[PDB]
């Protein structure tokens, strides 16, 4: 039916500007209004504007004025936005979506932009040592950017394991720990060992988690 | 200062819509109020001399009620953002907007 | 602008329960021909925002009739007949009446559970990473109901600020408790300075406020 | 209402530069709404438009003049100038600093320019010459069922002189001619009003004759 | 270029009769034109714009009409303060730009007036000077022509005198004329008798009026 494919994710340094992709399927595309939102933080929703593809005409919200540009190729299609001048504050997911009597009834898969002046660095990974349960954990510190993966005992220990969400750090670098709870007899006779990987950099570490 | 409009319009082809703003909570006069798109002129409302409606939309467009203007035989490429330009006694510019969609 | 308050901004709901989102807006979102455009939204964590009632009251193709819409002028009511696990998600409201449009601060649906207390762990910062001038201290709260939890560092009792981050993982598949992470960040000069190191949590599975500490 | 004002010399030797002044009342000359324009008329010949000013400092001259014209605007003052170099006899003529309306850049389907120009300060008259500024003597014209009375108003340079009756009191019946050119070079003028006999013996006239080229005004007494 | 012409050049019509001026493009410039009025001493005044909105304020008998190349204001109902020159202005992007025509004078037709005549001699503040200026004055007359003569001693003075009419009343629509004499003292001294000769329309018989040095 309709639908709304975006362009992909893009990682770009603080001052530039890209161009998001929104190509259009299903529906006449030139008789709707496509429209664009912006997520924020995982939560927070913003419209940014639109553009009428059938004559061009622009609308735009002035909370956001010279943030974004709305262009069209009907011959394709395809709606365009770029974003100028970014910030860190512009780290978000942008949002295609469809305009129908003025709600959005159709949206495209998103497109997460990110904006750091960090370069790729893998990271150092330090153990979170334990003293009925004991916790023990692993944390995996100054890397960029995301993603980095932790296993334990290579994928054997998966139970009472909590990897939390990285939190970027005032470095512009990311930082993560995975703990697991296991029981307090076990801590002198089974070895535990946190298998990090970061792709980015082509990083991969196991250590060792001792009392 | 503030200006309250109608609201953003949902209408169809060959009806009618009026485009009415409201200029609240001043103590300014209203010399002037344009009547714009992002790039044309449909119509200004001057004080000392009267109405002029631009040669693009004399076809179907009526000055009123009021300050605003009434738009006959919406069209598809109507679709668009309107500006109600309000400029007052002396300092002036008072901004009210409203979306119209056709189709 | 349309200032749109939602609320409640967060709600643990039981399956099979019948739940209500209330969106209030600033200012009337009738245009002069009683058109009143309020639209509510459900975005899923795997998913992109979908529509699910337009106009008040009018409901999206494809949508379950469990979601239904009412309200006027300015408070507008979201319906949910009853919760399936697959309705969890961030709700918005969204007013297209004044330009420019603006969202509600959006609802999310959670699953309800008793209270439950956390296991509290501190760990300090390694010897390897010391080497290189930084040291981390880390709090550890562990399975814990509900989310409401307040951490604070006592470095020699002296109550710390602004120099810890928090990270939470999403409720757990199991028994839809959270556990938290606490990261005190110091320098190894400030950190060699003293002597005690605390983490405090008050929570409401704890009678009274638990203190986990090491010595340096 | 606005009401605009002109300033300025009304004899300026040739080649040397005319500078005239526009204040405007009752408004702001920074208004948006409107250019500020000049445009003069040399005497018994039709209207000229010079150019324009925005309060924003953009400028539209006429191109037969671009080449000697700069109009300037102080917003502060809330006046707007205009300054003419190189004049010649063909510059000789009444400059009036009027309004007109702004055209936003903005209106791809506006080519013109709407509304007109619709409010003008009074004119002031600028001869260009090289003869220096020359005051005019007033003689009485006086009086022998209804009497006429008046003022001779001789040899003066330049225009314009204006006559005004017991201080603007007296305005039935007064009838100023338009000025003659002499064999001399210099302009004369006659002014007149028609009056009850009865009132010779009791009401005075006095003609107040305004000579601004030469700062110079005259009251003559006209008695029997 | 755009060029602007006018006609007619000068009308002239009774109070109540319909006055129909004229204004030409030399190419299109659209519903781009306004229409001024000018009257005697004073600055123009905005009457149309925009070729057929009147300005507000401005009386409804004064209405513009056309489009392209041929424009028409129209007076439907002449009233004699309605004596002024009218202008059109092109208000188009094209070259010449704020082009104003050349004007159309609208003169007011009246009923025979005979003119009022009067004649000053010289002041004797004017006498010390060494000129002596003889001023002979038609007040409230209709039409123009009219013929002055300056009999010095019953000698047709010629060459040594200007006149200077008015121009036409904004209420009553008459002209006034005044004919200046201008003499030496010394010849002025040397005869008795000035008279000055008017004969108009309005008279059955040439006037005289006349003074005696000395009076
Ligand atoms: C054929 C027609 O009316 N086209 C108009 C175009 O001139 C205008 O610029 C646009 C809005 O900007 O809307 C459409």
């Amino acid at each position: 039916e309709v639908q709304l494919q975006q362009s992909g994710p893009e990682l770009v340094k603080p001052g530039a500007s890209m161009k998001i992709s929104c190509k259009a399927s299903g529906y006449s595309f030139t008789g709707y209004t496509m429209n664009w939102v912006r997520q924020s933080h995982g939560k927070n929703l913003e419209w940014l504007g639109l553009i009428f593809p059938y004559n061009g005409g622009t609308s735009y919200n002035q909370n956001f004025k010279g943030k974004a540009t709305l262009t069209v190729d009907t011959s394709s299609s395809t709606a365009y936005m770029e974003l100028l001048s970014l910030t860190s504050v512009d780290s978000a997911v942008y949002y295609c979506a469809r305009g129908v009597r003025f709600a959005l009834d159709y949206w495209g898969q998103g497109t997460s932009v990110s904006v750091s002046s960090a370069s790729t660095k893998g990271p150092s990974v330090f153990p979170l040592a334990p003293s009925g349960t004991a916790a023990l954990g692993c944390l995996v510190k100054d890397y960029f950017p995301e993603p980095v993966t932790v296993s334990w005992n290579s994928g054997a220990l998966t139970s009472g394991v909590h990897t939390f969400p990285a939190v970027l750090q005032s470095s512009g670098l990311y930082s993560l720990s995975s703990v697991v709870t296991v029981p307090s007899s076990s801590l002198g006779t089974q070895t535990y060992i946190c298998n990090v990987n970061h792709k980015p950099s082509n990083t991969k570490v196991d250590k060792r988690v001792e009392p | 200062g503030t200006i309250e409009t109608t609201g953003n319009i949902s209408a169809e082809k060959g009806g009618s819509i009026i485009l009415q703003c409201h200029l609240s909570s001043t103590t300014a006069q209203v010399t002037q109020v344009n009547w714009e798109q992002q790039d044309q002129l449909l119509a200004i409302s001057n004080a000392d001399l009267g109405w002029h409606i631009s040669p693009s939309f004399k076809d179907r467009v009526a000055p009123g009620p009021g300050l605003g203007l009434t738009l006959q035989s919406l069209t598809v490429n109507d679709t668009g953002e309107y500006f109600c330009i309000y400029h007052t006694y002396p300092d002036g510019t008072y901004t009210g907007r409203i979306f119209l969609e056709v189709l | 602008d349309v200032v749109m308050t939602q609320t409640p901004l967060s709600l643990p709901v039981s399956f099979g329960d019948q739940v209500s989102i209330s969106c209030r807006s600033s200012q009337s979102l009738a245009n002069s021909y009683g058109n009143t455009y309020l639209s509510w939204y459900l975005h899923k964590p795997g998913q992109s925002p979908q529509l699910l009632i337009y106009e008040i009251s009018n409901r999206f193709s494809g949508v379950p009739d469990r979601f239904s819409g009412s309200g006027s002028g300015t408070d507008f009511t979201l319906n949910i007949s009853t919760i399936k696990p697959e309705d969890l998600g961030m709700y918005y409201c969204l007013q297209g009446t004044h330009q420019p449009w603006t969202f509600g601060g959006g609802t999310k649906l959670e699953i309800k559970r008793t209270v439950a207390a956390p296991s509290v762990f501190i760990f300090p910062p390694s010897d390897e990473q010391l080497k290189s001038g930084t040291a981390s201290v880390v709090c550890l709260l562990n399975n814990f109901y509900p989310r409401e939890a307040k951490v604070q560092w006592k470095v020699d009792n002296a109550l710390q600020s602004g120099n810890s981050q928090e990270s939470v993982t999403e409720q757990d598949s199991k028994d839809s408790t959270y556990s938290l992470s606490s990261t005190l960040t110091l320098s190894k000069a400030d950190y060699e300075k003293h002597k005690v190191y605390a983490c405090e949590v008050t929570h409401q599975g704890l009678s009274s406020p638990v203190t986990k500490s090491f010595n340096r």
